[PDB]
């Protein structure tokens, strides 16, 4: 059965999903990013800092991430100096945007599908409906409402959220005051207490972060009624009951570009020094092995994308030349998403899943420096039960406590008397690579400044990694392979396709830009 | 064409004479506009000079 | 009051800003104010054919459509087909045509929808335009003479993104019987928000008054106004950004970021051409090319010189201190 | 960090304002920030001898007293006995002596406690004074040389009442290890709040800049600045009232009420003498008696004339429109 689902909403943009279904199981899948704005085209010839204004507009929910990586692209291109306070503010704001994204996405975009009639036979279905029904769910309302708090912190430092451009080469535009920091701390603590710990965890962030194995997580669910009946405990139990742990596996290979620089280690941003300075470590996890991320290994294939091109291009030489979707479909192209691939030795240019799960796998890599995220939890989960909708979601949710703790510490780390900005030299020429981990994963800018203008500007977003179509080798993108194997109880409401696509927290406006 | 008419005016002996006299003193016009550009680009300094002058009469 | 919120060439920032709503928050707006959110691409439960059923019922008049909110640009490329924005089996522009023709009120939220915004920046690959404007030029996709069924033009809630209150308070006004209190300016923006300027309530207006410039970002923004060195469009931009603070916390200008004039239809101004980003274009290095709204360069510069002379000492020192 | 909050000649407005705290709210401040509120007359559970036991343990050093918050004036009448303020078996001033001598930090919240405030208005029947100030004159009840055990003078959080953030953010700073970030001005006010003026962020500064006066209350406040006709002390008053809005909504000046300069030690200014309430005292009917801080009548008036002549049209029209 060929099933074309249009729209598949709650993916922050325009997504259609075509699936071949045999015996109630998806056997092949095509993700079709359906809306194109062409910001890379627009940025060409613009002011070298135009990215700081344009790139946040790639996406409402993760524009702060775009800003972060665009700023760092300029910082590397212009060989700027980043005062530690500026690095801290950038980290805080990136993480706060992610902390907003986590509940906002979980309740508003993902968890309402848990109320699908396909689960009516579950013993937890009534509770799932009570908690996660759209707009009236007892977990939905506070989760969504409180999701605005972390971006209040963002606004304290950046003026507003979404759509500040306050991260600039050489630091940040803002000069936090004491009350700024104290209020940011108060907002963060209130959000942590009222949503993260009270509602999501039913325990302290510290208690959750003590979970180092999948068995630890199950014991945590059963440990007491607070954790058992928390949104996290209920979600885990619901997933195990309704089978969200049984599909959406995907590629099983992961890309994290990392983000959150240790301020002392990235005072002078360079492409080469980026990985060592990361707190949230970069890392590629492919074929069960850890690899260092290298942006040089990134190509974008447009074979099945609505763009002209005949070979994968490293984004420094990237091109965004749209083809008319009618013609492209005549050529087998089906998506405005490019197909980002990563050259892994012994594997070729493979698709890599990006996102919190990719980050957790990277955090499980050996040889973490002291400043770096060293977390074996999702290595253990991956080895125990493997990837799935549930495990992907749990990675996303696991970042909540971890990032909250990091943000709280960074707010403590701010040295308010110290500089927030080192005026850079706006060089007429430069090649910049800025990367971050937006909520949904590796977000990267490759910028080429020439003649004091943007010569090239290539954005590769995490959902482009995940949802990008088949490459020249017809290798399905991570979301496409995750869709393959998904059960389809009801083709009229193929909610499992939504579960898989949304478990990646897909953002289609980011996918295409 | 109207542009043809401006070229026609340029032919006029009297118009031409005046335009030639303007180009004879174009150096003076250039220097006065350069002087104005200078004055404008040092307007902040002249404002600081008037501030220090008034600030003396204040003390 | 049924609400159908569609996204064209959008980044969903207006939706995300909207989700930051407080007093009312978004959930209370959707539930407790009688605003039946039929669907929203970021929030609607329905997918696929169920969602399309909702859309088609709205478009054909099978069910009433009181408010059609459109976010993002109306994408017309390629070649006016709109296929760079395919939504629910149609070019999004066709949905826009049908639903704008069906709605009692049409609200364009965000510059993209109002005026074309960032996607309409040259070279405008998506053929983006606003609902009733292309930049300042009235008409956009729906034409200058488009009126919704309540007789209103497209209500333009500009911004990039719009502040949540700019839409939520309009929605509350509509829901509380105060639609008649809503007056629109020449850009169809609610005058309750867009008679003020961004500068109105800016923490740096005293520095502006005394022509004290912020000189640098970061700690340099502990003083000064951003107009002179950072291209702040505050005094040329209608908005309540400093009256109704963003995220209930701040505003770009308060934080030290120049207002980019995003509520204005030309946004991004000068199409972010080289030398125009976070810079004040000046004539002869000292006269701003653009002076505040309603002033002329002569008077503005004379008053500026006088103010520089009269400037008190505190206006020359840090004020947003730790 | 133990906190003992006492009220002398107070109206409890600072407590009520404090209870309006958001980010942190008062409950989260008291519970989740490690601030052990030992007692508060409006909130403490203990009464009678149990409360007195708490007070005496703090006064005699039996239990640590980290922050002594004092609200209200130190009442010394009659005849320096302080018996117009008898609290828990003693004149309140005696409690003040003991607890201020015991506390690590002493915080006077509100003008009454900081400077004497309204009760210290002539004829001052209660013999009211501030902790370390009587109006602008340093020394108040505790003497100019009083220092708490952490070496600080009385931290004056002025206002009538103080805005909740003016105290809560200080308390958060103390609780989060940022006490060293707190700098105090010459009136011992936190400079993080009191380097700005009330005017800083006022929605009417553009009208001020162009010398466009609000002419009347009510709808008359849809335009204009209140300085010229309503005695707005905004430009002479240090406060973040327009930076950090009251009740997260507004400020007097935004709302159309003149700033009464309540964060200033002279408040109420001119002791509310006849003709000084909601009026600008003027010389020769044109020149304000008091000009903005750091300005001089001649440069102010010259700049004011220049601003009037160059005024844009919008500055002469309603801007805070319905
Ligand atoms: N998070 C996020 Fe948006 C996506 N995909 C970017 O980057
Ligand atoms: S917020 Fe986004 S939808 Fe358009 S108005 Fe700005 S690019
Ligand atoms: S007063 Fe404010 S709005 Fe801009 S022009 Fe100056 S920073
Ligand atoms: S850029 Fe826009 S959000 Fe307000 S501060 Fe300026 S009008
Ligand atoms: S609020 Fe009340 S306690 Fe004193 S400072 Fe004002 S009269
Ligand atoms: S600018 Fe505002 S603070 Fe008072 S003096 Fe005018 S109303
Ligand atoms: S009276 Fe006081 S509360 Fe603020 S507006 Fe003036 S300083
Ligand atoms: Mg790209
Ligand atoms: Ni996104």
């Amino acid at each position: 059965l060929d099933l074309f689902v249009s729209p598949l909403g709650r993916v922050e943009g325009d997504l259609d999903v075509r699936v071949t279904i045999n015996d109630g199981v998806v056997t092949s899948a095509w993700t079709e990013a359906a809306m194109f704005r062409g910001f890379e085209i627009i940025l060409r010839g613009k002011d070298p800092q135009a990215g700081l204004i344009v790139c946040p507009r790639i996406c409402g929910i993760c524009g702060g991430s775009h800003l972060y990586k665009s700023a760092y692209a300029l910082d590397t291109a212009w060989r700027t100096h980043m005062p530690p306070n500026a690095t801290l503010i950038r980290n805080i704001c990136q993480a706060c945007e992610t902390l907003q994204s986590i509940p906002r996405y979980f309740y508003a975009l993902f968890a309402i599908d848990l109320t699908n009639k396909n689960y009516a036979k579950s013993k937890l279905y009534d509770e799932a409906v009570r908690r996660f029904a759209p707009y009236v769910g007892t977990s939905y309302q506070p989760g969504v409402v409180l999701s605005a708090k972390p971006v209040e912190v963002y606004a304290i430092f950046g003026g507003q959220w979404p759509x500040s451009s306050f991260m600039v080469p050489g630091g940040v535009m803002s000069a936090p005051t004491l009350s700024d920091v104290t209020r940011a701390i108060a907002i963060l603590e209130h959000w942590n207490d009222n949503w993260l710990e009270k509602q999501w965890l039913g325990c302290s962030v510290d208690r959750w972060l003590e979970n180092k194995t999948w068995n630890d997580v199950l014991a945590w669910v059963d440990e007491n009624e607070s954790q058992y009946n928390s949104d996290c405990g209920f979600f885990i139990r619901y997933c195990l009951d309704v089978g969200l742990d049984k599909y959406g596996q995907g590629v099983g290979n992961y890309l994290a570009t990392g983000t959150y620089f240790e301020p002392s280690l990235y005072e002078n941003p360079t492409i080469e020094g980026r990985n060592a300075a990361l707190i949230g470590r970069s890392g590629v996890f492919a074929d069960g092995r850890y690899f260092e991320f290298d942006q040089a290994n990134v190509t974008e294939d447009v074979t099945h994308s609505f763009y002209e091109g005949n070979r994968p291009l490293h984004p420094f030489e990237g091109e965004t030349i749209p083809v008319n979707p009618e013609d492209g479909r005549r050529q087998g192209k089906y998506s405005w998403a490019k197909s980002p691939r990563y050259a892994v030795p012994g594997l070729g240019n493979v698709p890599l899943e990006t996102g919190p799960l990719a980050r957790r796998m990277a955090a499980s890599a050996p040889d973490a420096e002291t400043h770096q995220d060293d977390d074996p939890l999702f290595a253990d989960i991956y080895n125990a039960i493997g990837p799935s909708v549930m495990v992907r979601q749990l990675a996303r949710m696991h970042e909540g406590p971890k990032y909250y703790k990091w943000v709280r510490q960074w707010l403590d780390d701010l040295e308010l008397k110290e500089s927030f900005y080192t005026k850079p030299v706006e060089y007429a020429e430069g090649k910049g690579f800025g990367s971050t981990e937006a909520a949904r994963g590796a977000l990267s800018d490759w910028i080429v400044i020439e003649d004091s203008k943007i010569k090239n500007y290539q954005v590769v977003t995490p959902t482009a990694w995940n949802i990008g179509p088949r490459d020249a080798s017809e290798v399905l993108g991570p979301i496409e392979q995750a869709l393959v194997g998904s059960p389809i109880v009801d083709a009229e409401d193929p909610v499992e396709l939504g579960h898989v696509a949304r478990s990646f927290d897909s953002c289609l406006v980011c996918t295409v830009h | 064409s109207p542009v043809d008419g401006i070229r026609r005016r340029l032919d006029d002996p009297q118009v031409a004479e005046a335009l030639n006299s303007l180009l004879d003193h174009a150096d003076l016009l250039a220097v006065l506009v350069k002087g104005l550009d200078g004055f404008v680009r040092r307007g902040d300094d002249i404002a600081n000079n008037l501030t220090s002058a008034i600030g003396e009469l204040k003390a | 009051a049924s609400v159908l919120w569609f996204q064209g060439g959008a980044c969903s920032g207006n939706t995300m800003s909207f989700l930051n709503a407080d007093e009312p928050n978004v959930v209370d707006l959707i539930v407790d104010f009688g605003l039946d959110l039929l669907w929203h691409p970021s929030l609607g439960l329905e997918l696929g054919n169920n969602a399309q059923k909702v859309f088609w019922d709205c478009a054909k008049g099978e069910r009433p459509l009181d408010i059609f909110v459109f976010e993002g640009t109306v994408i017309e490329a390629p070649n006016g087909t709109g296929q760079m924005d395919m939504f629910a089996g149609r070019p999004m522009k066709d949905w826009v045509t049908d639903l704008a023709g069906a709605a009692q009120i049409v609200v364009a939220i965000g510059d993209c929808a109002c005026f074309g915004g960032i996607p309409a920046m040259e070279p405008n690959p998506s053929g983006s335009t606003g609902l009733q404007f292309h930049k300042r030029e009235k008409g956009g996709f729906l034409g200058p003479d488009f009126r919704s069924k309540m007789g209103l033009p497209v209500i333009n809630v500009p911004g990039c993104p719009a502040h949540p209150d700019w839409i939520t308070q309009i929605l509350v006004a509509l829901a509380t019987g105060r639609a008649g209190d809503i007056t629109l300016d020449d850009l169809h923006r609610p005058e309750t928000f867009f008679k003020t300027f961004t500068q109105t309530g800016c923490t740096r207006v005293q520095f502006f008054e005394y022509k004290q410039s912020t000189l640098s970002f970061g700690e340099g923004t502990r003083t000064g106004c951003l107009f002179y060195e950072f291209g702040c469009r505050g005094p040329m931009t209608h908005s309540p950004c400093n009256r109704i603070l963003w995220n209930r916390q701040s505003s770009k200008t308060r934080a030290g970021m120049p207002c980019l004039g995003c509520t204005e239809p030309e946004f991004p101004h000068f199409d972010l051409a080289p030398g125009t980003v976070f810079k004040t274009q000046k004539v002869s290095g000292m006269i701003p090319k653009e002076v505040p709204e309603g002033t002329d360069h002569l008077t503005y510069m004379g008053l500026a010189a006088a103010a520089r002379i009269a400037a008190p000492q505190w206006s020359k020192e840090d004020m947003f201190v730790v």
